DNA sequence: ACACACTCTCCAATTCTCTAA
DNA sequence: TTAGAGAATTGGAGAGTGTGTTTTTTTTTTTTTTT
């Protein structure tokens, strides 16, 4: 009824009816036969279901589809590097990363012959990858020989595609670097997965010859190999709609989801909120003309060593569903954003396109390299003019930052900017920027000891920082399902306390930016209590934790020094 | 469904466990494809036997199912002067043109012969067909070709061209005593038209009226058919003449229904209405004369199946109403006939046998 | 042509291979592993030629004539592979087991195929196509012992030894990643239906196309082949080079390779940067076809692998055998291990005992911890020297080098961040960027020294900081963006700003270091050379001594060797010994006085800085490694406060 | 390349077994036949070109 | 060479836009500012010469160094952008 | 062989200038140097070429001008002024 | 020298024709 | 009406011959000497 052809099957049903025990372990060993069986089989039961039932259904149309089982979930993964020769035509299972695709290639199914002499017209079956091409002209009157010949564009063909996967780090082998594989992939399933994706796939391992030279029929005694896959997978009800409309009638809703995303880190409550709006984002706009505004905030966390800013961005790293983390000195220009290579590659914040892009160290890269992030930030686009290559791309990219201030250890003797030393271009660019100080204090410290000697009481922790959090499942359900359905407006009351909020950091620096952030901050609340509009309570929201980030009521209004004993 | 480099193998056992192996998909499932799959690998086939030149193109030698085209005011144009040249000029035509070869047939060449058959034939044919369209038309207009003269001289072109071996004469001569006997059925079924018949019936002429089919299966695609469509006319003849078991006994036999059969398989080109001629003899052969031995033989049993399979005769033609009614009532027969006596498991292999002793109970 | 006289005839070996391999014993020692074999349960036989020299020198004794059957191995050793095969194919017994024989495509086509044959009837196929097994020759004993047994460098390998059995000793230089061979091939004819096979030797082949059978050619049946994988038969191969050690290359010259070819079980044994003794068969590679005829004669060579000895044994390698128990058990009785094993590290220096004990604790290192949201915590230890010159740091660092299994020394001035760290490099000519990890990532699940840290460039230590910490590498240049792992320990050596340690400034001023990398370190330790008639005297003496004898001067202590060294250490380096509360409110309160006491002195010349939370988890990774030492599973407060006293001492020298 | 072409010699598997092939291997590629452009990016002129 | 169009030959009898114009790098503002005095381009390596048109009009953006302006300085003083090129500029 | 390549002032504005190549024989030689502007009237001629079907994939032909001739003191008058 | 493309040649398998029982 | 003796036409088996093959940028990461 939904007319369509493919159908999913996890193998372990076939273990649970006894009658199938052991066609499982025949799938397993004998894939190209038993799949096309299962096929034959769909195919054949669709028809007997119409005509049985007599429904009013057209029987050539099904009769004309074809039926495909994609079969998944067969058992344990299987380590790329351990793949051996006793696998060969068996059922595999392989988790990675993809690297790169190559575009789509015709392959021919069908071949189309006419007779010269007297334009008789033969259609014929490709199979092992041999023409079968007819010795003479079959119509009776005309038996000659050589007579037939190939017309390229009558024939028939189908999408074959290359897809290049990257061994995942967690079972790289000591000092060493990772290894890839080749997945050869088929029809439906040809444009379905891109740069920087990350997936679990099931398919039959194959291996080939090679031949010496073009001219001859002389074969390598060496075989190449690769994998053939038949399903790809990524790593709704109205029960999840339920649980999530009661979660959001909570009280302490705000509090419970920021706690939540990083439960084993003692406090930083206010950096934990912060990076909780950056989740959710702000609402996307585009006009008719004056442009389009972008939703995404980007964050700075700067302070003293040792006060757990990279342990953050670990979190954030795996919570995202797509993203990217990775070091100043690691990091050039090209290696940020793209690569001329004569074709075009990708870099780090193209990868990132939707996500979060975490960069730590951020003090110890060049002015050369910050420079590229202005027009990036700014716009959310990368122009580039170069040698044979000249085009503009997209790249809605959020930016979380780590860094340590001049001198390394925050000096109270200088101001605010000063310690930061960030150049004010860049500085500007950032929604939020947070000072973080290991200040002494024995009631901070007796919990924070407490706190850390604890995990060291068992062999592998069940203990954790508070009594209730949401799980990271549930968590990615309620974030991704707001991002989705929700679209937040601005209320006239709103308009009139962020103008009015404006006007009073203005008067006295706060630039233009300040409001335009304050805006998308507001938005992103919204978002998180499932509104559709902006409100003043929302507003204030934006407000507050705009000023509680910088320290600004412990700030020396006039000097712009930081009092440490208001801290 | 799945690509051409996806393929498995299949192997297949017989009885006596031996083994054969055939590849790709549709082969695992399919074992009518399997075999015929099997077969269809192997390379030899027999070499192959081959009637007319000298003359331009025509339906002498050229396949008919192909028309040529006409614009609104060349159809209509064109319709008018044949029209007109029926209504005012056939008849003096014809009358000035056979008295005249009578006098000259023995200075004859091809050519001239091949002209004058195939005049006649299509003026004859049009006017028939116009007729059976509407009233306006009728059948005196043509009525010169019926007189006595005439049909001397196509039985005298047939006769001295079938004896010499040409065959193209033959052919050409062939297709206009088709029209006249089909002309002659038509006026029938509004006096002298009885005393042409008789005399076209003497007992020399159903002898090679008889003999015309015999030869047919060596020929080419055409000639066969002009056998098939005249025997259907001239057995349809004599069946409204009321001597008939006399002549229908004289046309069974081995070598006609070799005939029948070898035109019958090329079915793909040919028309809807031919096969309902062929089978129209089958069931004169099988049900009314009750010869049921002459098509107990195997190439027939192979072409059933294949005119009759989804491969062939559309689902829908009038031809599978025919076949299947045909073939239902065969192996009923064969059926009774094999449990009868189980010699006939090697009969059907080869002709029947001559000899005097056995061979009548064979045939019966 | 012509043909020669030799001395030996393969009969009379054929003979004493089949008697060797069911009589010899230390039942007969090979037959229970044919009988595994035959069980499905092993799939490699090793030879050891300290066998056959023992069975010789046995049935010479009982008074009989024999052939030199182990040199007559090593001098031709190709050919002898066949001839144990085809003994061992003889002499296999039947199984001992079911096996559930319905598993093997071969079985069931050769049954076929002989039933085929015995009713067509109202070699077959090529012996290679059902061996289940490999086999491999080991070296004679050089304590027994000829030439394998006697390791070359890659130099000495002329052109003599083409043909032989030889032991080569070098450092790996990189490994190819495992990929199929064929050793028979099966096709299907399918007219006749009916199969042929193939056998491949050559680097190159041509397919049949034709079924020259005799029964498909008398039906006059022209039928196809087409290849099946299902059928063939495979073997595992891969490819390796190995390099001559840098501290062999004679002056002006540039060091020599060797390629290296593993096939069977041997195959994903070796790895880049391994120093190993790697035993084999050095063959040459003829060339195949027209280029053959145009090649000349000059011939190809390589390495066909069967035996390899590594240098050192990971610690990942350790299984604790009752031979080494019996030898942990002897420290273990002795007791006081902790100093013993500590005093045991460099005894041809004098002192220094606090800083050997420290080292000690770096060699062992504290628990990995990962909590259940997905937060991991450092086990590596960190250590730094600082001192004036001439008090044997870079003496001590190097002597340190030599006992851990991995590891790699590198001084300040000799390195680059990038090849420190990891390399983006468009090495090939083929313009490709491919990722070259540096000595951090050798240095993997080791200990890395770097002597003259101060000299080293301030920009590039900022490179080392993710690695110290995080214990990973990230990088994103053109082309490349991966994460690498690096779960390395590092120890550095440095001298205070002017060289010579100065006391007009505060040890932060002479210390020269930045708050984020200072931090870094579990321990600095401080040491200065103060002159002492009385001190200096006992040095001398000690020193005179070690130059006199070449041996450390002893009355009362015994040094363990290295060996049982690392025994222990291996076996100490499994336990995982867990906190317990008493020991926990211990720990808390000894953080909060170390802060309090910080930020009274921040101003003070004895100041060291501000103590941050990674002080708290230094004394927890301390006493854990206390806690390894000596085998417990359970940290004790006798750990703890020798873990804090250790710590305290680092700063005594500041008070001369 | 792989086919008869007069004057140069042969040059993701392709298809074989074609008569012209021998025992070579032959592959595709993809592109546009069109048949017309049209471009979407003195002042009497002018005036006469508008509306 | 690849000889393929660049920026300012696509935008011949148009407006040729450059933002950050600051951070470009003087190698390649002299070659702004050749094509500038002259509406031409040349090309002449690997034997292979041409010259080309380039009627094209210039608008940039810059930022003052330190990234605030100076009320105390001359614009020049202001500007990281070489004289020939500041003189070039109907407007600023 | 001479390379002649469209005059600068010639060309429409954004696009690229176009190339020929000419043929000179006996009497023609070294009539011209490189980076004059030249005038020349010739036969417009084409042939075969493998490399350009093997790379198009087309049975397309190349073509070359064949020169037949090529264009580019005072008066007493002229002194006594 | 080693797979291929192409040419040449001879020999027997086949069908057609004539004669007599 | 069968069949057997002699002649003509065609197929492709297989033998032979000649042939072809080895083999100035432009963009981007890194070390080094030069102002
Ligand atoms: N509030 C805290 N909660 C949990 N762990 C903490 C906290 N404060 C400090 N730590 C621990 O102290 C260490 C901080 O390391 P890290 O995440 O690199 O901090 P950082 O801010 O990045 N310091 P740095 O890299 O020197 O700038 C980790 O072992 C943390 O587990
Ligand atoms: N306690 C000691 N016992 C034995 N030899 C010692 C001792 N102290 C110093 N030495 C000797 O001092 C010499 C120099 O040692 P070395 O390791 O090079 O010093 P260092 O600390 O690295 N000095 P430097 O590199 O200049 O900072 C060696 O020959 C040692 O034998
Ligand atoms: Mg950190
Ligand atoms: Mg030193
Ligand atoms: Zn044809
Ligand atoms: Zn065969």
């Amino acid at each position: 009824e939904l007319g369509t052809s493919n159908l999913n099957l996890d193998a372990r049903n076939l273990l649970a009816y006894k009658q199938t025990e052991d066609l499982y372990h025949q799938l397993l060993n004998y894939p190209q036969e038993v799949i096309s069986i299962m096929d034959q089989t769909i195919k054949d039961c669709m028809v007997s279901l119409i005509v049985d039932n007599n429904l009013d259904y057209d029987l050539d149309e099904i009769e004309t589809k074809f039926y495909k089982v994609r079969p998944y979930n067969v058992g344990s993964c299987k380590g790329m590097r351990e793949l051996n020769p006793n696998d060969i035509d068996k059922l595999i299972n392989l988790k990675g990363l993809v690297l790169r695709s190559t575009p789509v290639i015709p392959d021919m199914k069908v071949a189309f012959f006419k007779c010269n002499v007297c334009d008789h017209t033969m259609a014929v079956e490709i199979d092992r990858g041999v023409i079968q091409e007819p010795a003479r002209c079959e119509r009776i009157d005309c038996n000659e020989p050589n007579s037939m010949s190939l017309i390229h564009n009558r024939c028939s063909f189908a999408d074959k595609q290359v897809i290049k996967l990257q061994e995942t780090p967690d079972f790289v082998p000591d000092g060493q670097t990772p290894h890839s594989i080749s997945l050869c992939v088929y029809d439906e399933l040809v444009d379905s997965c891109r740069a920087g994706d990350r997936i679990e796939v099931t398919g039959t391992f194959r291996s080939i010859p090679i031949r010496a030279n073009s001219r001859q029929r002389v074969l390598k005694s060496l075989y190449k190999t690769y994998v053939d896959v038949v399903h790809v997978k990524k790593v709704i009800t109205d029960q999840d709609l339920a649980k999530i409309r009661e979660v959001a009638a909570r009280e302490d809703l705000y509090s419970l989801l920021a706690r939540s995303i990083a439960p084993s880190i003692y406090e930083l409550e206010d950096v934990k909120k912060g990076i909780l709006l950056q989740l959710f984002g702000g609402t996307n706009k585009t006009f008719t003309k004056g442009g389009r505004y972008r939703g995404d905030i980007n964050i700075l966390l700067c302070g003293d060593p040792s006060t757990s800013k990279s342990q953050i961005l670990q979190y954030v790293h795996k919570i995202t569903p797509r993203g990217v983390y990775t070091s100043g000195k690691g990091s050039s220009a090209v290696g940020l954003t793209a690569y001329i290579t004569l074709v075009l590659e990708s870099g780090a914040l193209v990868l990132s396109d939707g996500g979060v892009c975490c960069i730590d160290e951020f003090d110890k890269m060049s002015d050369s390299t910050r420079s590229v992030l202005h027009e990036v930030m700014e716009q959310q686009t990368i122009s580039i003019a170069k040698a044979g290559i000249i085009t503009t791309l997209n790249a809605r990219s959020s930016i979380l930052a780590s860094a340590n201030p001049i001198g390394s250890r925050y000096n109270p003797n200088l101001p605010v900017t000063e310690n930061i030393d960030l150049p004010p271009p860049l500085l500007s660019r950032f929604d939020l920027v947070y000072l973080v100080l290991d200040k002494v204090d024995e009631k901070n410290d007796r919990e924070l000891a407490k706190h850390l000697t604890n995990l060291y009481l068992e062999d592998k922790p069940e203990h954790i920082s508070q009594d209730d959090v949401l799980p990271v499942e549930f968590l990615t359900m309620y974030i991704s399902y707001a991002k989705e359905h929700i679209h937040p407006i601005i209320t006239e009351a709103a308009k009139t306390e962020l103008v009015r909020a404006y006007v009073g950091m203005r008067k006295m620096t706060a630039t233009t930016r300040q409001l335009e952030s304050m805006i998308r901050l507001a938005e992103a609340h919204a978002k998180m209590k499932l509104k559709n509009v902006v409100e003043l309570e929302d507003v204030q929201e934006a407000v507050r934790l705009i000023r509680s980030a910088i320290k600004d009521y412990a700030t020396d209004p006039k000097t712009g020094k930081i009092d440490m004993n208001l801290v | 469904a799945r690509h051409s480099r996806f393929g498995g193998l299949l192997s297949i056992q017989t009885p006596d466990k031996t083994r054969l192996t055939v590849s790709g998909s549709q082969a695992l499932v399919d074992e009518k494809i399997a075999l015929q799959k099997l077969d269809d690998s192997k390379k030899w086939n027999k070499r192959i036997i081959k009637a007319a030149e000298g003359l331009p193109n025509s339906l002498l030698n050229s396949q008919t199912g192909k028309a040529i085209f006409f614009t609104e005011s060349n159809g209509k144009h064109f319709k008018e002067f044949i029209n007109n040249f029926i209504d005012s000029g056939f008849n003096i035509l014809l009358h000035s043109v056979t008295n005249y070869f009578t006098t000259e047939q023995d200075r004859m060449v091809t050519l001239e012969q091949v002209e004058y058959l195939l005049f006649f034939a299509w003026f004859v044919k049009y006017q028939l067909l116009r007729s059976k369209i509407d009233n306006s038309a009728d059948i005196k207009q043509v009525s010169e070709a019926l007189k006595e003269v005439t049909f001397i001289l196509v039985s005298s072109l047939l006769r001295s061209a079938y004896d010499l071996k040409n065959w193209t004469v033959t052919h050409a001569g062939m297709i206009a005593f088709n029209e006249l006997l089909n002309l002659v059925s038509r006026t029938k079924a509004a006096t002298d038209i009885e005393f042409i018949v008789s005399r076209l019936f003497s007992d020399e002429r159903i002898q090679l009226l008889s003999n015309l089919p015999k030869i047919g299966s060596k020929y080419s695609l055409q000639f066969m058919k002009s056998c098939i469509e005249l025997t259907h006319s001239v057995l349809k003849v004599l069946e409204q003449y009321s001597n008939f078991q006399k002549v229908q006994a004289n046309y069974m036999t081995e070598p006609v229904i070799e005939t029948y059969i070898n035109f019958l398989e090329r079915f793909r080109e040919l028309e809807d209405d031919s096969i309902k001629k062929v089978f129209s003899f089958f069931h004169r052969v099988f049900v009314q004369a009750k010869e049921q031995a002459l098509l107990f033989r195997f190439d027939l049993i192979i072409l059933l199946r294949e005119m009759l399979s989804p491969d062939g005769l559309d689902r829908m033609s009038r031809s599978r109403k025919y076949v299947s009614q045909f073939s239902d009532y065969f192996l009923a027969r064969l059926k009774k006939r094999l449990k009868k006596s189980p010699a006939w498991f090697v009969g059907l292999l080869f002709p029947p046998l001559h000899n005097s002793e056995v061979g009548f109970y064979q045939r019966y | 042509l012509p043909s020669i006289q030799l001395p030996v005839d393969y009969n009379n070996l054929f003979n004493e291979i089949t008697d060797f391999l069911v009589t010899f014993k230390q039942g007969p020692k090979y037959m229970a592993m044919l009988q595994k074999v035959a069980n499905r349960e092993l799939n490699s036989v090793i030879i050891d030629l300290d066998d056959i020299l023992q069975y010789q020198n046995e049935k010479f004794l009982q008074g009989t004539q024999a052939d030199d059957l182990v040199s007559a191995i090593q001098q031709n050793a190709n050919h002898f592979t066949e001839l144990f095969c085809r003994a061992i194919d003889n002499n296999m017994p039947l199984p001992t087991k079911e096996i559930d024989y319905k598993d093997d495509v071969l079985d069931v086509i050769l049954n076929q195929r002989r039933l085929r044959n015995e009713r067509m009837l109202s070699e077959l196929f090529p012996p290679n196509l059902t061996r289940r097994y490999f086999l491999y020759f080991k070296p004679l004993s050089q304590n027994c012992a000829a030439i394998s047994s006697k390791p070359l460098s890659v130099r000495q390998i002329k052109g003599d030894f083409l043909g032989q059995l030889i032991t080569v000793r070098g450092i790996i230089t990189r490994v190819s990643d495992v990929k199929p061979a064929v050793e028979v091939i099966a096709y299907t004819c399918d007219q006749c239906g009916y199969e042929v096979f193939q056998e491949v030797n050559s680097r190159t082949f041509t397919p049949l196309s034709e079924c020259t059978s005799e029964e498909c050619s008398q039906n006059q049946t022209k039928g196809q082949l087409f290849m099946s994988t299902r059928a063939s038969k495979f073997s595992a191969f891969q490819e390796c080079k190995i390099q001559e050690l840098s501290q062999q290359v004679p002056v002006g010259h540039i060091p020599r390779s060797l390629n290296i070819h593993v096939n069977g079980t041997l195959v994903r044994s070796l790895s880049p940067g391994d120093i190993v003794d790697v035993t084999g068969i050095f063959l040459p590679a003829p060339y195949t076809g027209f280029k053959a005829l145009k090649a000349g004669l000059l011939t190809e060579t390589y390495l066909e692998a069967q035996f390899v000895r590594q240098h050192k044994k990971k610690f990942a390698s350790f299984s604790l055998t009752s031979d080494v128990e019996e030898r942990v058990m002897e420290l273990i009785t002795s007791g006081d291990v902790y100093n013993r094993l500590a005093k045991s590290i460099a005894p041809e220096i004098y002192g220094n005992l606090d800083v050997k004990k420290a080292l000690l604790l770096l060699l062992v290192g504290g628990v990995d911890k990962r909590v259940g949201d997905g937060m991991k915590i450092r086990g590596d230890i960190n250590v730094c020297l600082m001192g004036d010159p001439g008090v044997a740091k870079s003496q001590l660092l190097k002597a340190i080098c030599k006992i851990s299994p991995r590891g790699v020394y590198t001084t300040g001035k000799g390195s680059s961040g990038v090849g420190l760290t990891a390399a983006v490099m468009k090495d090939p000519v083929t313009d490709e960027m491919i990722l070259e990890g540096g000595a951090l990532v050798l240095a993997d699940n080791g200990i890395c020294c770097i002597d003259e840290f101060d000299k080293m460039d301030e920009s590039d230590r900022t490179a080392i900081h993710e690695v110290m910490e995080q214990q990973t590498i990230s990088i994103s240049k053109a082309g490349i963006n991966t994460t690498l792992n690096a779960r390395t320990s590092i120890l550095a050596a440095a001298n205070p700003l002017y060289g010579r340690y100065n006391p007009r400034l505060s040890p932060l001023d002479n210390i020269n270091l930045p708050a984020a990398l200072l931090s870094r370190f579990d321990i600095l330790f401080l040491m200065l050379d103060i002159p002492s008639r009385d001190d200096d005297e006992k040095l001398a003496e000690h020193v005179t001594y070690v130059h006199m004898h070449n041996k450390q001067p002893d009355l009362d202590f015994t040094p363990v060797e290295p060996s049982k060294m690392r025994e222990y250490i291996a076996y100490a380096k499994t336990k995982r010994p867990v906190m317990s509360e008493a020991v926990n409110d211990y720990v808390v309160q000894a953080y909060i006085r170390l802060r309090q006491d910080s930020k009274r002195e921040m101003d003070s010349k004895f100041s060291f800085g501000q103590a941050t939370p990674r002080t708290l988890l230094g004394i927890i990774r301390l006493s854990q490694a206390l806690a390894k030492l000596r085998l417990a599973d359970m940290v004790d407060i006798d750990d703890v406060e020798e873990a804090l006293r250790l710590v305290r001492v680092s700063k005594e020298s500041l008070y001369q | 390349t792989q086919l008869g072409l007069p004057g140069v010699k042969p040059s993701n598997s392709g298809v074989t077994g074609l008569r012209s092939l021998g025992v070579r291997d032959l592959t595709y590629k993809i592109s546009f036949l069109a048949c017309h452009v049209i471009s979407i990016g003195d002042q009497e002129v002018f005036l006469n070109s508008l509306s | 060479v690849v000889i393929e169009a660049g920026a300012l030959m696509l935008a011949d009898n148009g407006i040729c836009c450059i933002d950050e114009f600051d951070k470009m790098d003087i190698s390649d503002q002299v070659a702004i500012h050749e094509a500038m005095e002259q509406q031409t381009i040349s090309i002449a390596k690997a034997g292979i010469h041409a010259t080309l048109n380039a009627r094209t009009s210039i608008l940039a953006a810059a930022n003052p160094v330190g990234g605030r302006y100076n009320r105390k300085l001359s614009l020049r003083g202001n500007l990281n952008m070489t004289a020939p090129i500041m003189s070039r500029f109907d407007l600023f | 062989r001479v390379t002649l390549q469209e005059a600068p002032g010639t060309v429409p504005p954004g696009r690229l200038p176009r190339h020929r190549e000419v043929i000179l024989l006996a009497d023609l030689v070294d009539v011209s140097k490189p980076g004059e502007e030249v005038e020349v009237t010739g036969i417009y001629k084409n042939n075969y070429d493998g490399n350009l079907n093997a790379k198009n994939g087309f049975p397309v032909f190349a073509t070359i001008i064949e020169a037949n001739s090529i264009k580019r003191s005072w008066t007493e008058e002229e002194e006594r002024e």
